[PDB]
């Protein structure tokens, strides 16, 4: 609601359609397979748009209002999104910030990530991928990102692990943040896992916007030329 | 077997093993419910599945599962048992659960609580006994406290006397003296020894007897007083004071002392007024001289080749004694049927100390029961784990036939076609007993195994037709498996242009000699020329089956591939000793020549842990310079207590164990120098 | 060896006990023919097991868990070494069998620095492109989303069974049988004649994917 969008925005963080409404370019967003309940929502926001009139395909994870966890609705939205770019040959970006999923379980949140797991396999080489970590993720949600070709992370708001600090602590006996554990410093300086830290959600999505413009839509094309002054 | 015969309806087992199968399947025969009682670990037994229900008693060790008082009685009001079956061992002679089940309403098949008590004191055995007019060991008629007294009965009686003392559950204070000198200084010792363990310090001294047999006859009793004697039983093979190999109709036994026998253990029986089934233990020496040793109050664990030889049940004998029923049998009705050799198949190695007990889970198993003559009395399957809370066994087998010689070529047939693989068993051994020449002809002794081999068991000396046998057959495997492996499917992209060799030119590397072996293949036929000598082996040569069978010249072989290597290493079981044999071809031979040996520093000074148990005594400290034979330490294992010593000199450099502390197999204990 | 071959010794060598382990080398060795195992890297990552064995004669890939070590949990180097024998083997037609019993993936904070996020998308990569016949068998433990990495059906495994002890969980099989997760709960006696059977059906398996020069595993 708007206590849940206020209170996201206490963080510094943005909703996830103001962060599509940032990435794409204006009027262009057309959101795909809006009637489906998980409550309806489904905590991801999908569909196709435009950046600097090249087609791009979208997905935004909203957990932090209108969410509970991993539902199969949430990740057949993805999978429909992904294979809808696969059909068309254009890229697709995913906003991940499943800062939420009820206590990290599911019996049907990892069956949606093993097919999430497969659609990046069988695109990996065909479309480009671009993964952006928007806020923590944590568990079997960052293999994904892992798969994806170029991911990129925001300081100081998203994190990447799979075993939070409480289970560290429980087993190994050490005593470590979420920052120190999964930060974007950590993934970004000694871990190999993020290519690209950004200050936050609008910078992020400026420099995502500058870099889109570099790749081709699909391995089907030639590199991409622009205007050479 | 007659169901119309009315018995207890629901009966429990308070034990666990073949004897538990065996109990179920007689109940089973004479239509019974039977339950079963078993701790955490034999949930998975064999005897909980062939019993109908299931009652699980507690905890792992048979301490508290058991020997349980509380939860055996729990389990008997729970499950409403009409009769109650002990086997043997555990509650064999447990009077508190006599008594504690005779205040209840259910009936104990076995002895009385009166007959328990009298023959399990050594003391009131002698008394009894000699109250009974029976012949008796010759000895002191007391107990000798002073060295004294000691000397003066070896003086007046015999110079080998025992000095043994009372107790000895385990056989502890069983030392023996053989002159005046021994009977002094050994008396301070055994004292010092009895009262360690127990105290009590009632000693039994009696004269030695040599060369004996201990003889087993089944007397067979009821609460009617009519008592039956049903043959006898040789156990002359023991190791560690432990039976292993018994054939029911004794060969040095004959019709007058037969009788003889019989009458004195009625005779003994009525004195006793024994009113189940239990075994008499004689120790007839060469001057036949029967001594009466004692009386086993239970179930005699080497049953079954009595009842091979006398075509009866002592099972459902007793059983039917249990409800009520008199005894249905007579003298004259009980009679020999050729002959029968049983031998215990233990998870022990013999190598190590006539029987070392090792651990392990039950890869593969299979019984020879498609073999004539054969029977299986085992509680494992395919799958089993052996564990260190109870008995050290895998199986029993039984062979009879219409000869003792029949019977034991029956047995080592039996034995070469029986699947173990998973565990250390001790097949070898009793393959060497049942064809030793002493054993077949009949002369044997209790001391049979101390001097037949004196160092320990080494294995079967083969014979030089044996061996070439053996090399035959190792070098025909080794070609099949080279032909199995050049056959593949049709490529038709890349044709296999298959090789046409026609002679393989082999170097068998057996114990320690190198023999050069020529091997030529005809369809199924493998003409082998070992050192010269020619040999054919033929064979269906099925490569994945665990027992193969080949005609060497005729003779039919039974072998097991244990192990195969592509180094050329290959273990093969051979008349039930498995040898190592590296086979190599001739190339490889005449290159590996100049292979490196690497240099093991086995300079002793080490000591593992044979025994997966809890090392319960520890007789060392780091720096104790011990000598050859001397005891480091010891370990409770398979519900067994076993010394090891060190067998050579040197400084102990580390202690790596304490006194009560479990320790697996493998692990180094007390370091040496 | 004959293809239908029963096992009975695998009936009662999962315990349940879940702390307390076995060893997957013992089923691997009592399901395959004659009991032969190429085992490779032996001596190195011990919580992961692949090697070379056949069955009815045809050459299979051995891939499983190990409780023995490290209660069998996922890691870095495990994690690489089963990566590389499953592309080798899809690479040239050898078909995959699998063993199940991971508990998830090893936490700490050096898993974490050493980039256990992309070493462990490396196995889950290679199970997922597999486009030859894989066949997987679940003995006891799934937790975590390391059971998606067993190509655990969505990652193409073409036949999966759970032993009656199989425990697949996020954090009893008949929530797995029940939205689809297995085929059947076999006995563990049948396991090989089970598989023997798949091998026959799936040998001329043919996969379509879209075109493409590679693909960009996250090496
Ligand atoms: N007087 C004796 N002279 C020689 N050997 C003897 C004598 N008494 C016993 N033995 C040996 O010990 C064996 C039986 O010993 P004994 O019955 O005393 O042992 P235990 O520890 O009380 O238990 P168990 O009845 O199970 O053997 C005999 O078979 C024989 O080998
Ligand atoms: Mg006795």
């Amino acid at each position: 609601g708007q206590r849940r969008i206020d209170a996201q925005h206490k963080r510094g963080k943005l909703t996830a359609r103001e962060r599509i409404s940032l990435l794409l370019d204006p009027g262009s967003f057309v959101e795909s397979d809006m009637f489906v309940e998980h409550f309806p929502g489904d905590s991801v926001v999908t569909g196709r748009g435009r950046i600097n009139g090249r087609l791009v395909y979208v997905f935004s994870q909203d957990f932090t209002v209108f969410g509970r966890s991993l539902s199969g609705a949430h990740a057949q939205k993805i999978c429909k999104i992904m294979d809808q770019a696969i059909t068309v040959g254009a890229p697709v970006i995913g906003l991940n910030d499943s800062g939420g999923a009820r206590i990290q379980e599911g019996v049907e949140s990892l069956a949606g990530y093993a097919d999430i797991f497969l659609r990046n396999v069988t695109a990996s080489g065909v479309i480009p991928q671009i993964s952006l970590i928007m806020g923590p993720c944590a568990g079997g949600a960052v293999y994904s990102p892992a798969l994806t070709d170029f991911t990129f992370m925001v300081k100081d708001t998203s994190y990447l692990f799979i075993t939070g600090p409480d289970v560290v602590k429980s087993v190994t006996n050490e005593d470590v943040t979420q920052e120190e554990l999964g930060g974007a410093k950590t993934h970004t300086t000694m871990s190999g896992v993020a290519h690209r830290a950004f200050e936050n959600d609008v910078d992020a999505l400026c420099n995502l916007r500058d870099f889109f413009n570099y790749l081709p839509l699909s391995s089907q094309d030639p590199a991409p030329v622009r205007e050479c002054h | 077997y007659d169901p119309n015969e009315k018995t207890f309806d629901k009966i429990l087992v308070a034990n666990r093993g073949e004897i538990a199968c065996r109990v179920i399947r007689t109940c089973k025969k004479m239509g019974i419910k039977t339950v079963a009682i078993h701790s955490d670990v034999d949930a998975s037994s064999v005897h909980v599945k062939m019993a109908d229900e299931a009652v699980c008693v507690g905890p792992a060790p048979t301490s508290k599962s058991y020997l349980n008082m509380d939860a055996i009685m729990e389990a008997i009001k729970k499950t409403r048992a009409q009769a109650v079956h002990p086997g043997y061992g555990f509650l064999s002679e447990n009077k508190e659960f006599a008594r504690c089940l005779a205040a209840e309403d259910v009936v104990f098949i076995g002895p009385d609580t009166h007959a328990i008590q009298a023959m399990g004191d050594k003391i009131e055995s002698k008394l009894l006994a000699k109250k009974a007019e029976v012949n008796t060991i010759p000895g002191f008629d007391g107990v000798v406290k002073d060295a004294e007294e000691a000397v003066r009965i070896a003086r007046e009686i015999g110079y080998p006397v025992m000095i043994k003392a009372s107790a000895g559950g385990g056989g502890k204070g069983m030392r023996i003296a053989w002159d005046d000198e021994e009977t002094r200084d050994g008396f301070r010792l055994s004292s010092q020894e009895a009262a360690s363990s127990f105290g009590d310090d009632r000693l039994l001294i009696e004269k030695f007897i040599d060369n004996p047999r201990h003889i087993e006859i089944q007397v067979l009793g009821d609460k009617h007083g009519n008592a039956l004697w049903l043959n006898e039983r040789e156990c002359s093979i023991q190791r560690r004071n432990q039976k292993v190999v018994e054939e029911a109709p004794s060969i040095f036994l004959d019709a007058e002392t037969r009788r003889a026998m019989g009458e004195q253990a009625v005779a003994l029986a009525r004195a006793v007024k024994y009113s189940s089934a239990g075994t008499v233990e004689f120790l007839v020496d060469s001057k036949k001289n029967f001594y009466f040793l004692e009386m086993n109050t239970r179930l005699q664990v080497e049953h079954p080749v009595t009842e091979c030889i006398t075509g009866l049940d002592l099972v459902q004998e007793m059983i039917r004694v249990a409800k009520g029923y008199p005894l249905r049998h007579k003298q004259a009705d009980i009679r020999i049927n050729g002959w029968a050799v049983e031998c215990r198949v233990y998870a022990e190695d013999p190598y190590k100390s006539f029987g070392l007990p090792s651990i392990g889970r039950l890869s593969q198993y299979q019984e020879p029961l498609h073999l004539p003559g054969v029977r299986v009395d085992s509680g494992i399957q395919p799958g089993s784990d052996i564990s260190i809370y109870y008995d050290p066994m895998i199986s029993k087998l039984i062979t009879y036939g219409s000869d003792r010689t029949e019977a034991l070529k029956r047995m080592a047939d039996a034995l070469d076609n029986y699947v173990i693989r998973g565990v250390t068993h001790n097949i070898a051994l009793l393959r060497e007993v049942i064809i030793n020449s002493r054993f077949v002809k009949g002369d044997i002794s209790t001391k049979f195994l101390s001097d037949v081999y004196p160092d320990g068991f080494k294995g079967h000396m083969l014979t030089k037709s044996e061996k070439n046998q053996l090399l035959a057959i190792a070098s025909s495997l080794f070609v099949a498996f080279q032909l199995r492996a050049q056959h593949f499917q049709e490529n038709s992209r890349m044709p296999v242009i298959k090789p046409d060799i026609a002679n393989w030119e082999l170097s068998v590397k057996l114990h320690d000699k190198v023999h050069t072996v020529v091997a030529s293949n005809n369809g199924s036929v493998f003409s082998v020329e070992v050192d010269g000598s020619k040999l054919n082996v033929t064979s269906t040569w099925n490569l994945a089956s665990p027992l193969l069978s080949v005609s060497v010249d005729g003779t039919q072989r039974t072998v097991q591939c244990l192990s195969r290597e592509a180094g050329g290493n290959m273990s093969i079981q051979f008349l039930g000793t498995v040898y190592k044999v590296n086979i190599l071809t001739r190339l490889a031979a005449e290159l590996n020549k100049f292979m490196l040996e690497k240099v093991t520093e086995d300079t002793s000074s080490v000591l593992r842990s044979p025994m997966p148990g809890v090392v319960v005594a520890v007789s060392v400290k780091p720096g104790d310079a011990v000598a050859e034979g001397q005891e480091i330490c010891v370990i409770e294992a398979m519900k067994m207590q076993n010394s090891m010593t060190a067998g050579k000199t040197g400084t102990v450099k580390s202690v790596h164990c304490q006194a009560g502390d479990t320790v697996g197999e493998g692990d180094l204990l007390v370091e040496l120098e | 060896d004959p293809s239908d071959r029963l096992v009975p010794e695998l009936d009662t060598i999962v315990p349940l006990e879940s702390t307390k382990a076995y060893n997957m080398v013992d089923i691997i060795h009592s399901v395959v023919d004659e009991r032969e195992f190429f085992e490779i890297m032996p001596n190195y990552a011990k919580n992961i097991i692949v090697g070379f064995a056949r069955m009815n004669g045809r050459t299979v890939g051995i891939v499983g868990n190990q409780p023995k070590v490290a209660s069998g949990c996922l890691d870095i180097n495990s994690s690489v070494k089963g990566a590389r024998f499953v592309r080798f083997c899809d690479a040239f037609n050898i078909p995959l069998i699998t063993f199940v019993d991971v508990p998830g993936f090893l936490p700490g904070t050096a898993q974490e620095y050493g980039g256990i996020i992309r070493h462990g998308a490396k196995l889950l990569y290679a199970f997922a492109e597999a486009t030859v016949p894989k066949v997987t068998v679940i003995t006891r433990k799934a937790y975590g989303g390391a059971y998606d990495v067993m190509s655990s059906k969505h990652l193409c495994g073409d036949t999966n069974y759970a032993w009656p002890t199989a425990e697949i969980a996020v954090m009893n099989p008949f929530p797995a049988a029940v939205r689809g997760f297995v085929d059947d709960i076999i006995q563990p006696s049948s396991t090989r004649a089970r598989i023997c059977c798949d091998l026959d059906v799936l040998a001329s398996k043919k996969v379509q994917r879209p075109w493409r020069k590679h693909a960009n595993i996250p090496l």
